[PDB]
């Protein structure tokens, strides 16, 4: 089993990405919040397998609490909309073990977090254009 | 009679051009808020995806849930075609400042006192989101002059730290009759343009009516 | 040495005005793009909220149909998303004829002879449209300076009475195995934008590879 | 038995519109079309008991096709995507009976048919805006 914490400001999007990956036999959402605040106060006290985290939310950022969580063998994936200047460089300077489009296929998001689980580490081409 | 042609000449072009400014101005302000639905249609058509990968998951395992996620789509492409009619439309965009001015001449014009005890305004919200309060305070008060007969009507305008929240009471009674959310109505509108800027609303009509208009702030 | 100093005063501030207006006059261009893009947009909302009432209406009728339409919605999301993000990313669009310039010495760098008979130039399609086009033809020859091995390309651009139509033909081999549309590459992401636009794409592999690129006119 | 001509550019759209209408006990598609050409050449041979008809098409457009059908007896209902200037007013002066919104759910739709074969005339009220 692999315990996931989602960070998503978007609740319609929060309770989807939930109900997806609770969908897969070998995952199980332990935990859900709205801010980067959030998942910081979450993965400092529980501590889950793997941490899924939107960019862009109110209050802290998720490039924020990554670079708070930085010293925690938390595994991060990063989830973003729109590639933006300085995300990309933000997310590999924090130490994300993933950062992908958010919009991805659920097939793609459930292989990247079984991939970060087994140590790889997935970056979306899309995020790095220009 | 060479030089005052000529100085005529550039006097025209000179008012075709620092006039010619501030036409072109206001795209820039245009780009300003489609830029704003730009980014938030990308958050709409990322759950369109979601929810649709869910509900096709869901065929089998539990297909009602599939029909509810799927009215859930249907009503987030309808809601998110609105806003770019909107735009489509170059129908204008008030500013809450303004939006505050009228609202306190048409509470004073239908003889209902207005309470507002003025506090620090928000700033962090963009140009879409707060042309969307203003829209929902100004219908707010036009239900409070047609329907509430209420005396006073107190309205706040508060900066939270990750929320703007307009909250709009009025003295009167409710006279909605169980769907007081009917379609093409305000209420239902002010709930859909609320929900697509990630915002909410909630009525409390108990001792009147009480509406908490909830609109996030960004980065 | 007051009015030297009063001229120069003026000199400065009206280079900070009609050079400002080139700096102004490049959000009247990507203002023509962004409604470009809301018309599309309206039409794929349309789609989604059509795809998804008639997905939970087979959910019980045609339960794998009901399926297919999902994939279908979720793709229309993605790629609709996708050109979202490039007018966000605010990447430069090619206008066709200075494309057709570029493929020319692309083409004669690589030693391929570049045939192509001059027509009447498309006139009836939008600047998007146009855009969409012209990163379909460059990729297109992209693709037959790296794998094709050909001698000659010729290239058409034909503006018919309902679209306009470029075809791509090289007299190379088609280096292609089976999924020659793989996640990511070219031939697919041609095939999304032409689909976005209500075009279409057409591979002739049998006597080399002529690609057939058709988008719509407006109006 | 209500037959039905459907007139679209957008072809992913015609198909939804025609699975739609199909759907229902007492309609049925009997011609698709993706020009108001195609709307014309057909209505003047078939002849349906009422014609679906998109604006905004290439070669001929709903409205140019709705101006040379007035005098048909086929009952028109048009259907567009945004409310733009003079479109109000050009169905009108067709005698179109029906006016409005693409993406308005199909149960309205079908609603809006049967209520058009009983002499009623329905026009949408976001499409007559300012
Ligand atoms: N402040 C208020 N006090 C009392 N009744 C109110 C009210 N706001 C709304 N209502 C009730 O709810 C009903 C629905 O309100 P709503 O704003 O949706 O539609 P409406 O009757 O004002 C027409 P419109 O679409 O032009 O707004 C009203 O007709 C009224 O009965
Ligand atoms: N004109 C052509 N002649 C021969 N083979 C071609 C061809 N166009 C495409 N192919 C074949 O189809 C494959 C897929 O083409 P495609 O453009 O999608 O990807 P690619 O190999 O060029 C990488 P990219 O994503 O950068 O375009 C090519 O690798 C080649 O085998
Ligand atoms: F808003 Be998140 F960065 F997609
Ligand atoms: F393109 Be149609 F008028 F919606
Ligand atoms: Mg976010
Ligand atoms: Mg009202
Ligand atoms: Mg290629
Ligand atoms: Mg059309």
């Amino acid at each position: 089993m692999i315990s996931i914490f989602i960070a998503e400001d978007q609740q319609m999007l929060l309770g989807a990405l939930g109900s997806l990956l609770n969908l897969e036999d070998d995952m199980e959402v332990v935990g859900k919040g709205t801010t980067g605040q959030d998942a910081v106060d979450f993965v400092k006290k529980r501590q889950p397998d793997v941490c899924i985290m939107d960019i862009e939310m109110p209050g802290k950022t998720g490039l924020e609490a990554a670079e708070e969580l930085k010293d925690t063998g938390c595994k991060i994936i990063i989830l973003t909309t729109f590639a933006r200047p300085g995300y990309f460089q933000r997310a590999i300077k924090a130490g994300v073990k993933g950062y992908l489009l958010k919009d991805s296929p659920s097939e793609e998001l459930a292989n990247a977090i079984r991939s970060v689980m087994n140590g790889k580490r997935i970056y979306a081409p899309e995020l790095m254009e220009d | 009679i060479k030089l005052r042609k000529e100085i005529e000449r550039l006097e025209e072009k000179l008012e075709d051009a620092n006039e010619r400014i501030a036409e072109l101005v206001k795209l820039e302000e245009r780009q300003r808020i489609a830029r704003d639905l730009h980014d938030t249609l990308g958050q709409k058509l990322s759950l369109i995806g979601l929810k649709s990968d869910l509900a096709r998951k869901l065929i089998y395992k539990d297909p009602e849930q599939a029909a509810r996620e799927l009215k859930s789509v249907q009503q987030t492409a309808r809601t998110s075609l609105n806003e770019v009619r909107k735009i489509v439309s170059s129908m204008k965009g008030i500013r809450l400042k303004d939006e505050l001015i009228n609202i306190k001449q048409i509470l004073e014009a239908a003889d209902i006192m207005f309470i507002y005890e003025e506090e620090k305004w928000p700033e962090n919200i963009s140009l879409l989101n707060e042309n969307i309060l203003s829209m929902c305070l100004k219908e707010a008060v036009t239900n409070v002059v047609k329907h509430s007969q209420a005396k006073t009507c107190r309205v706040d305008i508060q900066q939270l730290w990750k929320e703007v929240v307009i909250t709009v009471s009025d003295d009167g009674t409710f006279k909605g009759e169980e769907n007081s959310f009917s379609k093409g109505h305000g209420l239902l509108g002010m709930r859909e343009r609320l929900e697509f800027a990630n915002g909410s609303l909630h009525i409390d009509t108990e001792n009147g009516t009480k509406l908490t208009m909830a609109i996030p702030n960004n980065s």
